[PDB]
């Protein structure tokens, strides 16, 4: 399962643009709240990675293979911050039903 | 049911009174005022005061706010330069979860960075609302010019420090001043036992004595604020007695002799020696009173004047001259007896209400660890005698003064002229 | 601050109620020594201070 | 040729020098600084300084701007606490209409209310640009804490007075201080005759001596404003001599002995007894100099320090100790000779430029009505002798000090500790 | 000519709405500059008079005859301020012409 997940990570292809997994999340309301709660350096790296991926997609290029994002290396930075947004979101919801 | 004041081993001073009241009140008192900051973390206590509804380890901000409003209870934070007090009140059937919320807020905050980043704008708004009146600004200026390090720190956050207070400063302040030896949990309308059980599930883990504050040093001086207001506000104080001395009782008798607020609506507060000494010479509208603020290491006593800019000078002089008369022994025993009656009636009406009673017990706890029955006080105030009052006066008339003035100060005198 | 200050109490006691006229909505400019300041402003010449 | 002077019977001083320069300058000097306001019209001189391009009775605003820019000339306003100076400069073939514009601006303003209402936002912008650096704020604070009434008035308008300065206040200030007995018209590169002939078209309206200004009174006091700047800009001054008194010079020799500032770029070290006394103990970056500001009734002399907040204390102490050594006679004659050479070279390089020469002549005119040849001064500075310098020092070392501090002032000392 | 001007002033009919003459000027650029230069009390009276005239035109009424604006009484307040606007305007124009 670990090797097949690495093979699917190579087949997804966002590592060839230098992106992380959390860069590829669709910005819903909860995702934008999690992005807003990021520290400044992580937010700046995320915006630069997104801009570089957009530029590479503009020129129809990819990064060189040494510059790709290694599956093992990818960091799920937004995840911790996101869970909270969802948790808080759900809590408010249940309370609504009260 | 006399307060069952009891000091848990750690240092927390638990106290309670089962008044069998419909609405109870539970407060927690910490020696964590604004005097415990230094020049590197100014305004941290203001953000800590405004950060009582933040996410805690045990309850979120949404859960705390909706749970306190669900039972209709109230959570408030009152802060002086020495002490902070977090108070909850509500129906007896909901004070278990009210103590859950309050003790979570006191003991286990999280201080998330996005929450404090949202709170700094509220800090600016609260400071503007607080400085909408001239008395607050002139007392903050008076403390800043009167003291050097400890009591000179403002209750409200400075303008440059907004945007600079971090989560780490709040965590450091809480970890260094919210310890069990500086805390008293006081409950009116609750059983003492429960206070203790909540005092072990909470309030017992942080048990150091914390970070000791610096001794406050007097400096003297005068700070003036020309801002074109219609009325000139001026406070002239000097160093006085601290908490825990009979000279503090003498200074309280001295402010009630000089005048400490009107008792009659639209009265002229006839008796106030100050008010009489101003009104015999000036027909302009005015408001002259005696100011006394005593903290556990130092006190400030002086005069407070509001007047028309033009007369601002001699009115201040007249008020000052009246205190000099009291420094020369020019007083009558009936006036001192009336001052004692005014002071003791003010104390009894201050403790007549439930939240004032809870605050008093709280303060006494942190200050002396003991409860002083209202009766005891009455006989101690009586202890103050005429000469004692005179003595405190001479202290004021001699000690270097500190002057905070604001308004159109073209005719407001200086300290070397005063 | 119950017997010590009385009327002056509310000046020394913030009381943020937390849960449970109003404030009236309370600049970036374009970019040492010792000598008495001397301000200068010109009709077209940008202003300056030579302290 | 040489400088040539006439005192007109209405009191106006006319000074001219024809050196056949290609660009000629003409300035007009009035004793109408910020010291002539009181608490009711603070900031009026700032708006008057910024209101030099407003529609004048003689010329509409459009012309007063398009006509000066059409010939490429320059109109500027420089203001101290005592004096205002309106200066125009341009080609000799256009200085007739330049004198028309300048004398219309000085003598016959209109001060329309919509124009000053538009100018108050520019007043706020100019104050922000001026207080972008710490020196300006600390010198304004130092003057405000050092003096009581006259020289304590700020050069820049206070924040509350914006929006409150009216046309009537500007008209009253002009009618009470822009009179012929307080004015000198100084022209480099022009014939004296024309200045005399341009002094009749205007400068004839107000022949009074103006509303004289109150005598400035010293107050002392120390003000500290935590602002965050890592550097604690601290100025500690005392009362010193007036411009005229011989002691004055002695104080100028004393600041050039204790350092007059840097004389080398990026390498200005060990240029001061002060700088040496700080640098022998502190390895942090610093900037210590001597401050001297003398006006026609009173002067301020002291030390100015910029330093890291932490070392701010002992550095200030070290600088203070150095002055005490000069107060004990611990000085050498070669050091005083080098200080005299530095002072006279600074004076000659100040008067070597055309606008500095025009300002100097102007100042001398208003101050003493006479021109003092650069040579004369040189021998008077030489008159100052070693003991004289020592004397001025003891004046500073003893006289009540006034202290303006800004930055992170947790380790900045007070006056009673200093 | 004076009596015929009073008759034309009655025939114009803006005095029956309580208006002044300078209230009836069309707000061009010069007129708005002259209105902006008015003092606060004159501007407030002008705005109240215009609002009252608009309300009276809404209800198709006029003022009672004792409340009309007497020709003799009408004050040309905006006029002084207006001339200047025009003068300044022309001066600027001339400068550009030349
Ligand atoms: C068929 C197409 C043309 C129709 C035109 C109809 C016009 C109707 C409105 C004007 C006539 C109103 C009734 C005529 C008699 C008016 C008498 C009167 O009281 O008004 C006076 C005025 C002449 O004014 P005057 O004599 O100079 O001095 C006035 C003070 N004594 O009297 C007049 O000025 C009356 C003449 C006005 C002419 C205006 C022409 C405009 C073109």
């Amino acid at each position: 399962l670990d090797g097949f997940r690495k093979w699917y990570y190579n087949a997804a292809g966002f590592n060839k643009l230098g992106l992380m997994r959390d860069d590829t999340l669709h910005e819903t309301e909860d995702v934008k709240e999690a992005i807003r709660r990021l520290p400044e350096d992580l937010y700046n790296d995320r915006m630069f990675r997104i801009k570089r991926a957009l530029d590479l997609t503009m020129r129809h290029q990819i990064l060189p293979k040494d510059q790709w994002t290694k599956y093992e290396e990818d960091k799920f930075y937004l995840e911790p911050y996101l869970k909270e947004v969802i948790r808080e979101r759900k809590e408010r919801e249940e309370w609504a039903k009260k | 049911q006399d307060l069952e004041f009891t000091k848990l081993p750690n240092g927390l001073v638990i106290a309670s009174l089962e008044n069998y009241a419909p609405l109870s009140r539970i407060g927690l008192f910490v020696k964590a005022g604004s005097r415990y900051e230094d020049s590197n973390n100014l305004g941290t206590s203001h953000l800590l005061r405004l950060a009582s509804s933040l996410t805690t380890k045990g309850a979120s901000s949404f859960k705390i706010t909706r749970g306190i409003e669900a039972v209709g209870g109230k959570l408030s934070v009152t802060a002086t330069r020495e002490n902070m007090a977090y108070t909850v009140e509500g129906i007896r059937s909901d004070i278990e979860i009210l103590m859950e919320f309050l003790l979570n807020v006191t003991t286990a905050p999280e201080f998330r960075r996005w929450e404090v980043a949202a709170l700094r704008s509220q800090l600016k708004i609260d400071k503007a609302v607080a400085f909408q009146n001239s008395q607050t600004r002139i007392i903050e200026n008076l403390h800043d010019v009167a003291y050097k390090n400890a009591l000179a720190n403002p209750l409200y956050c400075p303008d440059y420090r907004m945007g600079k207070i971090t989560s780490e400063e709040l965590h450091y302040f809480v970890q260094n001043h919210f310890t069990s030896a500086r805390m008293a949990l006081v409950g009116l309308g609750v059983s003492h036992s429960v206070l203790k059980q909540v005092a072990e599930q909470f309030l017992n883990m942080r048990g150091g004595l914390g970070l000791a504050g610096a001794k406050a040093k007097y400096r003297g001086g005068e700070i003036r604020e020309q801002n074109g207001d219609n009325l000139v506000h001026a406070a002239i104080v000097a160093e006085s007695a601290a908490i825990g001395n009979a000279e503090a009782n003498a200074f309280s008798v001295l402010q009630h002799l000089l005048g400490a607020g009107p008792h009659i609506k639209r009265g002229n507060n006839t008796t106030s020696l100050l008010s009489q000494s101003v009104a015999k010479g000036s027909h302009q509208p005015f408001d002259v009173s005696a100011f006394n603020a005593s903290y556990s290491d130092s006190g400030l006593f002086g005069i407070y004047t509001i007047s028309q800019a033009a007369a601002a000078g001699e009115v201040i002089n007249a008020a000052y001259n009246q205190v000099k008369a009291v420094a020369q022994g020019n007083l009558s025993s009936a006036d001192v007896q009336a001052a004692k009656n005014k002071l003791k009636a003010g104390y009894l009406m201050s403790v007549e209400t439930s939240e004032g009673f809870l605050s008093e017990i709280g303060s006494q706890a942190l200050a002396a660890g003991s409860y002083m029955p209202p009766s005891t006080v009455l006989q101690q105030i009586d202890s103050v005698a005429d000469a004692d009052v005179v003595k405190a006066a001479k202290k004021f008339v001699s000690g270097k003064k500190s002057m905070a003035a604001s308004g159109n100060l073209g005719h407001t005198p200086f300290l070397d002229e005063l | 601050v119950a017997a010590r200050s009385g009327p002056f109490a509310p000046v020394l006691s913030a009381t943020s109620r937390g849960v449970a006229g109003a404030v009236p909505a309370a600049p970036v400019l374009d970019v040492a020594a010792a000598r008495p300041l001397v301000a200068t402003v010109g009709l077209n010449v940008p202003a300056s201070v030579r302290f």
